[PDB]
């Protein structure tokens, strides 16, 4: 789930 | 921004630029780092994830690393299209949420 969690950090960022 | 990054960095074409970030035990010290690239005028996209792994579609010229409370992004063969702002991201166990670097701007010549 590393990649997914990383996309969620982008969602939170932008 | 909970993560500390240098504001800007410049280099000539084909040179290697290293973007560093330093956090603490609760963030970079125990969680993995992500890198976010935002090109001029464009939306930000995932560049790197899990310290050293490239996001789907990203150039192989990017490499990453994390040790202790610090992490670094490395662009090799610096090209004009890398001219952007780069953001370090990771989870913080103390704040129970995402934390981000201020951003490092890259300028080519």
């Amino acid at each position: 789930e590393k990649l997914m969690k990383a996309f969620e950090s982008l969602k939170s960022f932008q | 921004p909970v993560l500390t990054q240098s504001p800007s960095v410049s280099a000539a074409p084909r040179q290697r630029v290293t973007i560093s970030v330093s956090g603490s035990n609760s963030n970079i010290g125990s969680n993995t780092v992500n890198w976010i690239q935002q090109l001029p005028g464009r939306a930000p996209e995932l560049l790197m994830y899990d310290d050293d792994l490239l996001a789907p579609g990203v150039s192989d010229r990017f490499s990453g690393s994390r040790s202790g409370t610090s992490a670094s992004l490395t662009i090799s063969g610096l090209q004009s299209e890398d001219e952007a702002d780069y953001y370090a991201a990771t989870w913080d166990d103390s704040l129970n949420g995402w934390v981000f670097g201020g951003g490092t701007k890259v300028t080519v010549l």
